[PDB]
């Protein structure tokens, strides 16, 4: 048969991947953004409350 | 025709085919120091013509 004049096909157009929606960074906190703008960390500090006395 | 008694048939057409390989990759690359393009007496241009014709 025809062995060289049957020619191949190639899309145009690549597959792109199937990804996971990606959600966690709008779930969380991002309000140490605007003082981390600079340095390479935040210190966060909590009170300890006082003990109530008998 | 006549010798296979005035029998026929069909034969199955084919091909030949060559490939043209787009293989060859050929380069030029220099450097002209910018020491040297102040200190000589003219236009370096000619070595931008030069790799042109090397190619």
């Amino acid at each position: 048969a025809f062995n060289n004049f049957i020619p191949e096909l190639w899309s145009d157009m690549l597959l792109e991947e199937w990804t996971a929606q990606t959600v966690f960074a709008n779930l969380v906190n991002r309000e140490y953004e605007g003082i981390a703008s600079k340095g390479n960390v935040v210190h966060i500090a909590g009170v300890v409350a006082p003990t109530v006395k008998d | 025709y006549k010798a296979a008694g005035r029998q026929t048939s069909a034969d199955a057409i084919s091909d030949t085919g060559v490939d043209l390989l787009i293989d060859q990759e050929k380069s030029i690359d220099f450097l002209v120091d910018d020491i040297d393009r102040v200190q000589v007496a003219g236009s370096l241009e000619a070595y931008t013509r030069a790799g042109a014709t090397a190619l």
